[PDB]
């Protein structure tokens, strides 16, 4: 599942697996 | 299926790569989270804390609290030198303070850096010094007037112990580089005796003086690398 | 006035007329533990008044020689008052602190001493293997450490001021919670820490959460040395808590 | 906007530092550059309150400085060894007690937090060096076995079938393995020091193996004996994800000497065990 | 195709991985699932389940079932001790019951323990016991003086055979591990006489007591791993 | 909202523990903490009901405790061995009788639960070592045999064909094999114990053998004879899938002997045979 | 084929063979 | 429409040529072909001024002159080499200091403007010679070490933990590696040629070396000591993306001899140093 | 997973392929971009200024 | 994440990557 | 190509190739 | 890129590459 955003210019936010600990490295701020 | 094409990087192991990987433990839930003072969120934080310059680093000093001090006293001879030392942020007598430990885990540095100092003579001790910051592209002053040229702070000793003097960043390139590099060579600090050190009868002819070192709000790292100010030779053991 | 203050904890009340402000570690006041961070069960007893007051220490003697002295907290006050026999018939235990060093001398002295609190100062041994500092020297109690004079056994930890006995630059302890007491500007240092640890509370016996060092970065100096010039340190907890209550422990 | 949000991210423009403003000379007795280090608080005075400045738009951005970049990229923490000399079923396998403390360029950058809570990504460099010509077919299995749980004491041990435990197995030939592990601690946060015991008594233990407990990583050549001997070094990347760190301090100085201590050894000339280049007096640039 | 980017980790094969794989028998149709009692949904409830603690077991009573059951009887002394255990849930009086066995496939656990015990005199027979937890940072206690000043119940028999003394979550983190390791040792429970075992004439002198455990509604483990209360020494054949 | 289903999924919070509230000293006729175990019931009593508690508020969750994730492990369940010694037509092809039992690790595991229904994922671990120094181009070929229908008797029987059968072919240098299989029972549920007979004279069958018949696993090394030998090792893994279970029982105790029996061996000092430790007495902790 | 959630923050939960057998472990409670 | 900005990409027709237009028979004091170069501008005459021409509509388009297309080709930069001759310790690593000078090819196409700015796409390509017979199993370290960072001086050195610098792994059988680097300059372009020094002396430095320190690139073979010796000659490639360059320069004429200088040979016969061919005269075409 | 094809070429190298690939500086914040005189952005541009002829280039 | 254009002709332009210096070939003009 | 149903669950009925030779089994009935 | 049409039965005809001669083989008529 993934966050999908739009404006178009879409920010798919893909999140592979089913845990938070599989995701890459966090955002900042 | 899906026709694909593998790509060129394809299987191999970038140590810098930001991908994805299944969990070697599903369903494990992490401790909460409790609130600890005292947080870090960037490197920033700490490179605007000041913290002592070992700037009296003789050999004879090294592995003593004397190598953090100045001595100052009473001159017979008039606007004589007290310390110089490069401006670079990751040269050698200012390496080894915190600022300079971060910045050599970086490549490039920008911005301009805060120095500060506190006087540690009598309250009946008084003084004037200055300190002078050289720009790049000349050597180090060799006398007073010739320091006074470029930019600086005149202190005078008082109630308020400490004064700070700002490296502006005077540079022909946006950044330079962390590492003892002529190109991005920044310039050198001196301090030099405005007037005198003078006391008062049975006062001691002699009095001490701290460094300090941190960054304004416009310094910034770049491009992160390993360091060189800390090493191992062999096996750490258990 | 900027340079005088007066602190009221409990039945005790501490004045200076030349202090250089205050300090409160990492900008966070000490505060009771909420039921969000909280693990053990029990309801746990606060003491209040009778816990959170100064404590005074033993005073130690400062010359042109000190190389610098060292307390560890809860450790130091273990045999103080009602805080002391709270931490020991309780396996948990949590607070905050006042930490107030003082050191007059006069306007014809001069000297340097660098007051710092450090959270989880783990000492070092050196030139010693893997073997590192033992218990009864990491828990010396109000009579603290002085640099320089122990009779080296095995255990005895690093006495390496230069080094913060522990393997770092002297320095860059300035990233801690800190102040300096310039004889020539103020006589005494105020830090206010809250409870930091990764756990909610801990073991007032077996962990030792703050380090109170004192090194004397410019040596003391003057025209008058027979004058002896000490150094004294009261300490107060802050919103003192104890939890899972039995018999008292009695260590060594 | 939380495309705008993205941009930035792409860019790495998320934390900018802020412009210098032009200032001009001035004559008061509000002394910016005057204080009290005393206080145990950085003057916060700025360029333009020292110098007439111009104004200049800043561009730099803080985002490689973050925690999560500092301490987000992958460093070597062990090389295990498996190398056949003259006993398969002794030699073709081993185990290791997990810790972060064996590898300095990596240990002293977490060791500059007191302490830090994040998850973790293992990445596995194996490398099988044909010491007899050939290498045949070499599986490997890396079994991570949680403190309590049976270690492997023969090749053959019913502990390798890891019915719970996590196992990998790697095949010779097939990408790099690798797999992330959440935050383990049984507290909120790992410790990177400790000042406390396990007991207090003369023989309790010191310092952070007592509460740095992860764990043993147990592994062992899948494939059996071969007319060939190898010898097979695996070497484990790791990378913190999703990081927090609290409470800095002073960096290590000096070699380290052993796992989960601050120890050290000082020779008779220390100006040789630190990075402090002796200068020849204080105005020798 | 599709450009695609193989990343590491890839080809391996992770026991606890979660992936999808194609079906060996398609069509296939599975027997239609009929109601039956009993069913299981988490470990917990099973957890929740009291079990006897063979807190009898030493080396003469273990394969009996004498290692289950407690001997009271009329005492000459005051404040005698009745049994000692270590509260810690896979400590060994009682890693093999149910909730032992069961956190031994974990290494994490926290919560609060529900220990029962059931008297098994006469109905003419009468006591008073006292049950302890000590809480850790000190030894078992030595006497009943001593015990009674932690968590404590004091248990009086009657119509009512069993009492419950829950023995609290009192750590300092959040958990604690499974396996005998002494940072996270939980504490002990120990049994005193709080007045005596009296009985009438022409009754046993002596009695026995059962003793039960079981997990409170905080009850959790965390961090699956295969246990080391079993084992296998050889091939286990048709 | 099945997106708030799928946050807790990531998180693992879907089955939250209940909190501690602060609680008071009380004076009452009601006694909680009394009870009659005689009843076959826990007493139901709480911490808030012996002491005094605080409210804390619990964080924890029982995810991981869940059925689906105490048998959603894949653990080894079968070893396979084609050695090649001397007679390639002979030793290239081999059979086993699958069965969940040979393995003790996952077997305790399933045998915790009476009856349990699942569907099936295998993978497949196969390493092929050289006794010889080169390995050729392997190819092997597993084959599931159903109750019935024709097992090979030969490496080139004409079952091999597979032209019913589910068969998988694995090339060596390839990932490892990998399948799923849906609940195969005949019945509801498969058997983890059976009190029956197939039969009802003194030869007739008891216990899961005569419910449990899974079929058989056929496989061979699909590539011909090479002048090298090899030895062919195949290790089975096995997982649980969408999985149910029904009146647990307890643990195993004692060492497993042989499959589809509870039966067990007795040494004479028996406090060996199990894993209980004698205690000195009553009262050493 | 997948089911498809929206709120943005959409749960792709794909099934990409077409047995009931093939798809990864179940959902909780 | 964004679209219609798409079909144009794929179809290279973005940057369209002008079309000839019919002209005239003309007479007039109006004269076109008539200019002064003194001016320093190029007559901008067209063809419709000299000659009648007709009208045709042109097709060519100038996408592939793009300054994005011109240096947008991967070229190879350096080829390292790996040559196990009798000491495996000393053999089996080595270093590189990083430019785009040693190869003539992709040199002289950026020596065409004076700056330019672009980032970087970097693949290389390992190839392992058998000097004995076997390769085993190669495995391939590259380190990127910026200037300041501790250069490796053993194959086992604390440097290659690689704790904080980038390292790409590559294992012989998998694709080739390949990376992308973003403008890396202190300034906003990089120089293609500078006009200066790094001091004021006769001793001082001229050139780009006193502005283009790239660091160092350090690689290894991962896998230990094998009995059969190899040769690794990894040869990189590079390719510049999102590229800007200003002021264009006349084309390197003669051969180049260093790097970071304009340095060249000069042999007694100058046409053979220069692609001038000569000619027999004048009007000899 | 999704079943995929893998199609002929895969793997290759082409030097003039257009592929993207991971930063090896991830973070990393370039210089800020000043103005400079004299960008080029076609090759064309460079065909359109004259050149001297060397057409008078025999051997001496 | 990706800009998606529509006219039926979508331009799915991805950035598979979170850095600028990963992606192809700048567009001309 | 594909036929996606709605309902949400989207059926996504990929056929991968120009040719009906080349897709998987028939559906039934 | 690539053209989505609808019916409802998707057809969604990409193009992997920038450039035309990267495409498969031509529609017919
Ligand atoms: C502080 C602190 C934090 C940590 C965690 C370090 C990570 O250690 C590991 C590693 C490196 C691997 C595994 C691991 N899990 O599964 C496997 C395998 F079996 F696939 F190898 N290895 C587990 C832990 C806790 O250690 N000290
Ligand atoms: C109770 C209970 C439940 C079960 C089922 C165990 C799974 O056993 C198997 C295995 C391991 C493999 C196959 C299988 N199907 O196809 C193939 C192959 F040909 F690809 F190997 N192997 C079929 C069954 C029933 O056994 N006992
Ligand atoms: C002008 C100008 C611009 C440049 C940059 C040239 C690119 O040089 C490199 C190369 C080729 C590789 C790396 C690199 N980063 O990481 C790695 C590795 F470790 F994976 F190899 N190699 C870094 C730079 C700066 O050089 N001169």
């Amino acid at each position: 599942g993934a966050q999908v955003s739009r404006q178009s210019i879409n920010y798919f936010n893909i999140n592979y697996f089913k845990d938070a600990a599989s995701s890459g490295a966090s955002r900042l701020d | 299926g899906l026709p694909v094409y593998v790509t060129p990087g394809s299987g191999q192991f970038m140590t810098t790569d930001d991908m994805q990987s299944p969990c070697a433990l599903p369903w494990y839930h992490p401790t909460k989270e409790i609130f600890i003072p005292g947080e870090v969120k960037n490197l920033i934080e700490m490179c605007q804390v000041d913290t002592l310059i070992p700037i009296n680093s003789t050999q004879s000093n090294i592995g003593n609290v004397s190598m953090y001090t100045v001595t100052l006293s009473p001159q017979t001879k008039l606007a004589e030198e007290i310390f110089a030392i490069k401006v670079d942020i990751a040269s050698h007598p200012l390496a080894t303070t915190l600022i300079g430990e971060i910045a050599s885990y970086f490549t490039h540095w920008t911005g301009s850096l805060r120095f500060s100092f506190m006087f540690c003579g009598t309250a009946n001790t008084t003084l004037k010094v200055l300190l002078a910051y050289t720009p790049p592209g000349i050597g180090k002053p060799r006398s007073r007037k010739e320091a006074m040229l470029g930019t600086h702070v005149v202190w005078d000793v008082g109630l308020q112990s400490t004064v700070s003097l700002v490296v502006p960043w005077i540079s022909a390139s946006q950044y330079r580089f962390t590492t003892p590099d002529t190109y991005s060579s920044a310039g050198y600090i001196t301090c030099w005796y405005q007037t005198n050190f003078v006391v008062p009868p049975n006062t001691p002819n002699t009095a001490e003086m701290l460094c300090f070192v941190s960054g304004c709000k416009d310094f910034c790292l770049r491009m992160a690398r390993d360091t060189d100010l800390h090493k191992q030779t062999g096996p750490i053991t258990q | 006035s900027d340079r005088i203050i007066q602190i009221t904890r409990g039945d005790s009340t501490i004045t200076s007329q030349d202090v250089a402000n205050a300090v409160v570690g990492y900008g966070v006041w000490p505060h009771y533990l909420t039921p969000q961070d909280a693990t053990a069960i029990d309801k746990p007893t606060q003491p209040d008044t009778s816990s959170n007051r100064f404590y005074t220490l033993d005073s130690k003697m400062w010359n042109s020689t000190s190389k610098g002295w060292w307390w560890k907290l809860p450790d130091a006050l273990k045999d103080m008052g009602i805080f002391g026999e709270n931490m020991f018939y309780h396996f948990l235990g949590r607070s905050g602190y006042t930490v107030h060093v003082q050191c007059n001398a006069s306007k014809f002295h001069q000297g340097t001493l660098l007051v710092v609190m450090i959270p989880e100062h783990q000492l070092a041994t050196v030139n010693k293997g893997n073997v590192n500092a033992g218990y009864k020297y990491t828990h010396p109690g109000e009579a603290g450490r002085e640099v320089g004079t122990q009779v080296e056994n095995e255990k005895q930890p690093s006495d390496d001021n230069w080094l913060n006995f522990d393997g770092t630059l002297l320095g860059n302890l300035l990233i801690f919670p800190h102040q300096f007491i310039n004889l020539r500007s103020n006589n005494s240092a105020t830090l206010i820490v809250p409870y930091v640890n990764a756990v909610p509370m801990d073991s007032m016996v077996r962990h030792n959460n703050w380090s109170l060092v004192i090194i004397p970065v410019c040596q003391l100096q003057s025209n008058n040395i027979s004058n002896i010039v000490p150094i004294t340190v009261s300490i107060s907890p802050m919103c003192a808590e104890f939890s899972g209550a039995r018999a008292k422990t009695v260590v060594q | 906007n939380p495309v705008e949000r993205y941009v930035d991210e792409v860019l790495n423009e998320v934390l900018v530092v802020p412009n210098i403003n032009q200032s001009h000379p001035t004559t008061s007795n509000a002394a910016p550059v005057l204080d009290a280090a005393e206080t145990g608080h950085t003057n916060k005075i700025q360029p333009e309150d020292t110098i007439e400045t111009r104004y200049v738009q800043s561009s730099q951005t803080l985002d490689e400085m973050s925690v999560e970049s500092f301490l987000g990229r992958s460093g070597c923490i062990h090389e295990s060894v498996l190398d056949i000399v003259d006993n398969y079923n002794d030699q073709s396998f081993t185990k290791w007690n997990i810790n972060l403390q064996e590898m300095a360029q990596i240990r002293r950058k977490f060791e500059m937090f007191t302490y830090a809570r994040f998850d973790s990504e293992i990445t596995m460099v194996p490398s099988v060096a044909a010491k007899d010509g050939h290498i045949g077919h070499i599986v490997m299995q890396y079994m991570y076995v949680p403190p309590g749980a049976p270690i492997p004491t023969t090749r053959d041990d019913y502990a390798w079938q890891s019915g719970t435990n996590a196992s990998v197995f790697w095949q010779h030939g097939q990408p790099f393995p690798r797999f992330s592990l959440p935050f383990l601690s049984i507290a909120s946060a790992y410790y990177m020091f400790y000042d406390g015991y396990d007991g207090d008594t003369y023989k309790s233990r010191y310092g952070t193996v007592v509460t740095n407990d992860m764990g043993t990583l147990c592994s062992r050549i899948v494939t059996s004996e071969q007319l060939h001997k190898v010898k097979v070094v695996t070497r484990i990347y790791h990378k913190a994800k999703h990081t927090k760190a609290w409470c800095p301090r002073p960096p290590r100085a000096v070699q380290y000497s052993h796992t989960h201590t601050t120890n050290y050894k000082l020779s008779s000339e220390v100006h040789n065990d630190v990075a402090i280049r002796p200068r020849t007096n204080l105005t020798t640039v």
